[PDB]
DNA sequence: ATCGAGAATCCCGGTGCCGAGGCCGCTCAATTGGTCGTAGACAGCTCTAGCACCGCTTAAACGCACGTACGCGCTGTCCCCCGCGTTTTAACCGCCAAGGGGATTACTCCCTAGTCTCCAGGCACGTGTCAGATATATACATCCGAT
DNA sequence: ATCGGATGTATATATCTGACACGTGCCTGGAGACTAGGGAGTAATCCCCTTGGCGGTTAAAACGCGGGGGACAGCGCGTACGTGCGTTTAAGCGGTGCTAGAGCTGTCTACGACCAATTGAGCGGCCTCGGCACCGGGATTCTCGAT
C-alpha cells in the first residue's frame, strides 16, 4: 500500500545542481522520516541522511554535510534533495527509503532509485560470494566494529531494483517475508541465514546497522543459486 | 527454588507486582496469566523507548543524566510519542523551541 | 516509613540496559514513574471496558493486545505488540 | 548612545525563554493568589509546598499553550500583535 | 488567619510577557493583561474547586499534590513530576 | 428475543409524572437511554476512583455525593445532592 | 414486597442499580445508600432534560419529544451545555446561529 | 427581465433553511461506498449493519458542521466572509488536531 | 467475487459540502475547501473506522455492529447518543 | 457574596424612556438569568421578564410586551431594563433579581431596588394581615388557581428592603435560612409556617409561583409582631 | 424613501398511516431472612511539615520618555464565487432471493481464585564522590548605523 | 553591499556542593504447591439480516454563464508598544519556633457479601388509533429594482 515513486534517469552537467523528489503516498507522512542512500558499484551503499516532515529536522553524514541539503513538502507528500557543485564521485544509484521513527525500525519501503550520471563503525560481512543448491542452508555474518545492540537489519537486492528489507532488530522477520529467512546475533556478531533456496534467492544481502549516528551498511555478498 | 516471572518472562518490570495490581484494581473478576506478562513487556518497551530517545537528547546537550527537558525534547520531538501524550504536562520541561516565519525579521 | 512502592529501580535497570553510563536526576525518575503508572492504567482501563464489552469476566493478553491497538499510535503499537507477544512466548516456556 | 531595534530583545527574550524550564511566575504572588482563591470554597485550608508547585507548573503551561494558539489567531489575521480578540477566538475554537 | 484580596495583580505585566515570550509572541497590546489575568483566575477556580472537593472527601484540612494532581487529571490536564 | 433491559419504562414514568399530556418517540427516548447509562457511568466512575484514591474499598453515599459534586456543573450539582440526601433519608426510614 | 424504589420515593430501579453497581467492577463492596443517591441523581437529571424538552415540543405546538426538542433543551441551557460538551445527539440539528457581520448591512 | 436574488441573499436564506433541519446532508449511498472503501484497509470481507453506517455518518457530519462553525469564526476573525483552506487548518491545529 | 471500491471520496459532493457548511454557517465558501473538506472527512473516518475494526475482530466478529462505532466514537471523546 | 448593583433614584417626565442597569458581581454571570420585577404599592409585586445571558434569550410578560425591553452586556457583566412610553402606570421599585436556569430554582439574590418616579394564574394568600405574639407558630396560606408541581417560592420584604428568599420548591429551604421557617405543600394549596417569631420577623410575606410562563406573585401578608 | 412585482415562507384545513402506547403472559431478577467475617469508625499518639515572623540583599518591577513601525482605514482593481437555468446522472424506493454469520445452547475441562508457608526482592536508611551549577575571563556572532 | 563599534552569547577553566548511585538490614509480598469450581472454548443449530440485483422516478448534481462584490494589495497617518534608564519595592533566602494535623496502630461492631426461597416487575409480543407528515390552496412577508 506504501509507495515511494521517484523520478526517472538522468544524465547533467558537472558544475550544476540536480533536485529529485520523493513523493511518498499510502502512509501518513509526518510520522516517518525519509532516509536517503547512494549506492555507486564502487563503494556499495552509502547513507546520506534523513529528514523528519514532522519538524523539518534533518540529520546528514558528515561526508555530505554542505554536498546535499534535504527539505521538505507537506502539501504535496513530498521531499525533495539537492545535490550542489557536482564532482565526477556523484555518479551513483540514489534511493529514497522510508523509515519510521522508531528506534527498532528500519528503512523497510524504498523508492525505485534514479540513473544520475555526471558528464565510526564499519560492517564487515565476512562471506564476500556465496554458491550453494536449491535446498541448502547459508549463512551470512555481519562483524561489526562497536557494540552496537541489535540495531542491526538485513536486506537483499536484486540485479538493477531497490532493496527489500527481510530482517529488522536482528532476528525480526519484516512483513511479507517468509520464515526461511531468519537472523541471529547481539552485540557484533551477526547472521543471515537461509533455509531452503530457491531460483529467486540470487541478490547481494547487505546489512545495515542503525545503532549509531551515522548508518553503515555493509560490503555485500552476492549469493548465487547454482 | 523461586525463580521471578520477570525472568521467566525476560522482563525488567515485576510482572507479578502487575500480576497484583490487576487484581486489586477492580478491572475485571478475574486475570489470566499471560496479561501481566504482556503489560509488564508493553510497559518495559514504552519506558525503554522514550529512555533512550531522552538519553540521546542528553548526549546532544553534552549532559551524562537525563533531567525533566531532556524527557520534554524526547517527547515533542516525536509525532506518535506525541500523540501518545498530547494531554500530558511534564514538570520542568520546557517548551520546544519554535518560532514562526514571519516574527523574523527581512 | 510505609513502603511507598515505586517503579524506579525497574525504570533504572532499563535505563542502564539502553544506556549504560547515563544517569537519570529524581525529577526526571518522577516523571518516568507517573509515565509508567500512567500507560498501565490506561490500558488496563481499556482492557477492562473491551472485557466488559463482550461479556467475559478475565483480562487476558488478547484484551491487553486489543487495548495495546487501541491506545498507542502507529508503529508504537506495531513494535509494543512485538515486545508483549514475545514475552509471553517465551513465559509459557517456563 | 546604543539602541536596539523594536523586535529585536522581543525576538532575543523568545530565544531565552524557549530555551529555558524555569517558573515565569514569582513564587509568593502566586501561592497568595492560591490562598485567595480557595478561600471561597474552604475557610483555614492549607496547602503543601508541593500543591502549589503543581499548580504553578499546571498554570504556566496552560498559558503558554494558551499564548502559542493566540500568536496563531494574531498571525492568521495578518498581524504580529496579539490582541485580546484573538485569545477570545482561540478559547472559543478550544472550547472553553 | 487573615483574608487576602486582589493578588491577580502579583500576576505581574512582565511574567504574562515572559509567559508570552515563551509562547513565541513578539509583540504584545496592553489590554493582554487583564485578559491574560481573568483567563488565569478562570482557570485556577477550577482547577482549585476540584483539588478542595478531593481534599474535604478525604476528610483532610490540607491540600496535598495529589489532590492537585486528581483535579488536574479529570480536566485533561495530566501532570507528570508530582506522584 | 433475551431482555434487552433498557431504561425505557423509567424515563416515561419520570416523563408522565413531569408532563402528563407529553409523549416520546422511539430516539428521544434511546437517546434519554444513552444518556441516563452515560451519567451512571460517569459517576459510577468518579466514585470508583475516590473510593480507590483514599485507600477505600466500598462506594457509598458520600462517595456518589463526591462524584456528583465533581461531574456536575454549578446548581445542576447542588439540586442533585438534594435529591440524593432527600432520598437516602427517607429510604433509611424504610 | 416493597421495592427500594418505592422505599426512597423514586421512579428509577434502586435494585438494578445495585446490581450494575455491584457488577461492574467499581468496588469490592458497594454500600446501601449508593444505588439510592445514584438513582436520584439519575432521576433528577432525566426529569430536568425531559422537562426542558417537553416545554420546547409545546413551543414548536408538538405533544411529544423528538430528537430536536431533546437537542435545542440541552443546547439552550448552559449547565447542560457543559455536562454534554462533547456529546453528538443523533438527528438533533444545531441551534439557528448567524453572526452578526453575515447579516445585511443598512 | 428575469427576477434574479443578489449575492447573499440564496445563502443567508439557505442557512435558516440548513439550520432548522435536522436531517443528513449527505447522500447515504455514497456515504456507504465511502465507508466500506475505507475499512478495507483494515480488514477484508467486512460487513456493516445498517444502523453501524448510519452512526457514522451522525458522527460525521456532526464533526463537519462543528469544524465549518470554527472555520466561519477563523474567517471573520481575519475579517473576511469567505471560509478559506487557511481558515480550515487554523481551526484544526487550535483544537489539537493538526 | 468481492466489490473492490476505489476513489468514493468524491462522492462527497460540492452541494453536500455546502449544504454542511450551511448548517455550520457559512455564507462564503472558496472553491479549495472541498478538497480540504474531503481530506479532513476521511481523516477522521479513518480514525474512527480503524478503532470500530479493532472492537469488532476483538469479538470474532465478520459484522462491525453500531455499538462498535458507539465504542470507536467514545474513547475519541465524540460521544453519541441515540444508537445504544 | 453575589451581589446584584443596581442604580440610584430617579426623576423623569412622561414620554421618556430611562435604562436602569443591574451590574452583578460575584459569580459566572452568563450561568444564571436575570429576572425583573417591579413593585407598587397599588398592586404589589409583578414579573416583567428575564435575559438569559447565555444566548442573549429574553422572555416577556404578556402585559409587558412592547413596554418593557431587556438587554445585556456580557463584558460589562451589566443587564440593562428600558421602559418606553412612561405613563402614570410606571410608578414603581424596580427589582433586578438573580434565577438560575434550573427550573428547581427561585429568584436567589436580587438588587438594591430602583424608584422610577414619573411626574395566567392567581395565587390566593388567605391572611391579608396578621397580628401574632412573639412566641407563636404561624401558618400563611397560598392557594393557587392551576395547579402547580411544587414550583413555588416565598419571600420576606422588610418595609424599604429587597425582598429575601425563604423558601424554594415549596418545601426547601433557602441559603442561610434558619430552620424556624417551614414550607408545606403541593399542587395548589401551599403553606408557609413560622416556629417562633423574633423581633426581625416583621415583614411582609409573599409567594411567588413557576410553574407556568408568567410568573405571578401574592398578594402579600402583612406580619406584625405584638 | 415609498412601492409594486415576484418569490419565499407561513398558515389552514383535510387525509392516511405507521409508530407510540397500552395490555397480557411469563420468567427471572429483586426481595426477604439469617449468618458471618472483614472494613471502617473512632480513640489515641507521635512526629512531620506547614505556617508565621523577621531581617537583609538585590533583582525584578515600575514609571517614564522617545520614536518607530505597525495597526487600521481608505481606495482601486479584478477575478472568483454566487445565483440561475438546463441537461444528465445516480440515489432511492420497492421487491426479491440467497446465504453468511450472529446469537443461543450444551458440555467438558482447564485455568484461575483462594489458602498457606517460606524466603528473597525491594524499600528505608546511611554514605561518599562526582556531575552539574556557577564564577570569570576570553572569543565569536550578530545588530545597527554610517557609508 | 561593507565596515566597525557595541552588545550579547558561546566556550573553556576552576571549584564546590548536594544529590545520586550504591551498600545494608529486614520484612512483607511474591512464588510454589494444592484444591475446587466455574468461565469459556468448541461444536451444533437456527433464523435474522446483510448483500446483491433490477427497474422506474425524479430530485439532486453537474455544467455553463453573467456579473457584482469581496479579497487583496498599495498607501498614508497616527498611536501605541518596544527599548532603555533610573528609582522603588517585594521576592527570596536563611534562620527560628510553634503547633495543627497527617499518618499509623488498636479494638470493636455494624454492615455488606453470600446463599436459598418466592413472587411480582419488567420484558417480549401483539394490537389499535391518533399525532404527525404530507398535500393543496390562500395569506402574509421579504427582497429588489426602477423611481
Amino acid at each position: 500500500e506504501v509507495q515511494l515513486q521517484q523520478s526517472g534517469p538522468e544524465l547533467v552537467e558537472p558544475g550544476t545542481s540536480v533536485k529529485m523528489p520523493c513523493k511518498a503516498s499510502g502512509y501518513t507522512f509526518t510520522s516517518y522520516t525519509i532516509q536517503w542512500v547512494k549506492q555507486t558499484p564502487r563503494q556499495g551503499l552509502e547513507w546520506i541522511g534523513y529528514i523528519y516532515p514532522y519538524n523539518a529536522g534533518t540529520k546528514y553524514n558528515e561526508k555530505f554535510k554542505g554536498k546535499a541539503t534535504l527539505t521538505s513538502d507537506k502539501s504535496s507528500s513530498t521531499v525533495y534533495m539537492e545535490l550542489s557543485s557536482l564532482t565526477s564521485e556523484d555518479s551513483a544509484v540514489y534511493y529514497c527509503a522510508r523509515k519510521s521513527s522508531r528506534l527498532r525500525s528500519t528503512l523497510d519501503y524504498w523508492g525505485q532509485g534514479t540513473s544520475v550520471t555526471v558528464s565510526d563503525i564499519k560492517m564487515t560481512q565476512s562471506p564476500s560470494s556465496m554458491h550453494a543448491s536449491l535446498g541448502e542452508r547459508v549463512t551470512i555474518t555481519c562483524k561489526a566494529s562497536q557494540d552496537i545492540r541489535s540495531y542491526l537489519s538485513w536486506y537483499q537486492q536484486k540485479p538493477w531494483k531497490s532493496p527489500k528489507t527481510l530482517i529488522y532488530y536482528a532476528t525480526s522477520l519484516a512483513d511479507g517475508v517468509p520464515s526461511r529467512f531468519s537472523g541471529s546475533g547481539s552485540g557484533q556478531d551477526f547472521s543471515l541465514t537461509i533455509n531452503n533456496l530457491e531460483s529467486d534467492d540470487t541478490a547481494t544481502y547487505y546489512c545495515l546497522q542503525h545503532g549509531e549516528s551515522p548508518y553503515t551498511f555493509g560490503s555485500g555478498t552476492k549469493l548465487e543459486i547454482k | 527454588k523461586a525463580k521471578s516471572r520477570s525472568n521467566r518472562a525476560g522482563l525488567q518490570f515485576p510482572v507479578g507486582r502487575i500480576h497484583r495490581l490487576l487484581r486489586k484494581g477492580n478491572y475485571a473478576e478475574r486475570v489470566g496469566a499471560g496479561a501481566p506478562v504482556y503489560l509488564a513487556a508493553v510497559m518495559e518497551y514504552l519506558a525503554a523507548e522514550v529512555l533512550e530517545l531522552a538519553g540521546n537528547a542528553a548526549r546532544d546537550n553534552k549532559k551524562t543524566r537525563i533531567i525533566p527537558r531532556h524527557l520534554q525534547l524526547a517527547i515533542r520531538n516525536d509525532e506518535e510519542l506525541n500523540k501518545l501524550l498530547s494531554g500530558v504536562t511534564i514538570a520542568q520541561g520546557g517548551v520546544l523551541p519554535n518560532i514562526q516565519a514571519v516574527l523574523l525579521p527581512k | 516509613r510505609k513502603r511507598k512502592e515505586s517503579y524506579a529501580i525497574y525504570i533504572y535497570k532499563v535505563l542502564k540496559q539502553v544506556h549504560p553510563d547515563t544517569g537519570i536526576s529524581s525529577k526526571a525518575m518522577s516523571i518516568m514513574n507517573s509515565f509508567v503508572n500512567d500507560i498501565f492504567e490506561r490500558i488496563a482501563a481499556e482492557a477492562s471496558r473491551l472485557a466488559h464489552y463482550n461479556k467475559r469476566s478475565t483480562i487476558t493478553s488478547r484484551e491487553i493486545q486489543t487495548a495495546v491497538r487501541l491506545l498507542l499510535p502507529g508503529e508504537l503499537a506495531k513494535h509494543a505488540v512485538s515486545e508483549g507477544t514475545k514475552a509471553v512466548t517465551k513465559y509459557t516456556s517456563s | 548612545p546604543h539602541r536596539y531595534r523594536p523586535g529585536t530583545v522581543a525576538l532575543r527574550e523568545i530565544r531565552r525563554y524557549q530555551k529555558s524550564t524555569e517558573l515565569l511566575i514569582r513564587k509568593l504572588p502566586f501561592q497568595r493568589l492560591v490562598r485567595e482563591i480557595a478561600q471561597d470554597f474552604k475557610t483555614d485550608l492549607r496547602f503543601q509546598s508541593s500543591a502549589v508547585m503543581a499548580l504553578q507548573e499546571a498554570s504556566e503551561a496552560y498559558l503558554v499553550g494558551l499564548f502559542e494558539d493566540t500568536n496563531l489567531c494574531a498571525i492568521h489575521a495578518k498581524r504580529v500583535t496579539i490582541m485580546p480578540k484573538d485569545i477570545q477566538l482561540a478559547r472559543r475554537i478550544r472550547g472553553e | 488567619r487573615k483574608v487576602l484580596r486582589d493578588n491577580i495583580q502579583g500576576i505581574t505585566k512582565p511574567a504574562i510577557r515572559r509567559l508570552a515570550r515563551r509562547g513565541g509572541v513578539k509583540r504584545i497590546s496592553g489590554l493582554i493583561y487583564e485578559e491574560t489575568r481573568g483567563v488565569l483566575k478562570v482557570f485556577l477556580e477550577n482547577v482549585i474547586r476540584d483539588a478542595v472537593t478531593y481534599t474535604e472527601h478525604a476528610k483532610r484540612k490540607t491540600v496535598t499534590a495529589m489532590d492537585v494532581v486528581y483535579a488536574l487529571k479529570r480536566q485533561g490536564r495530566t501532570l507528570y513530576g508530582f506522584g
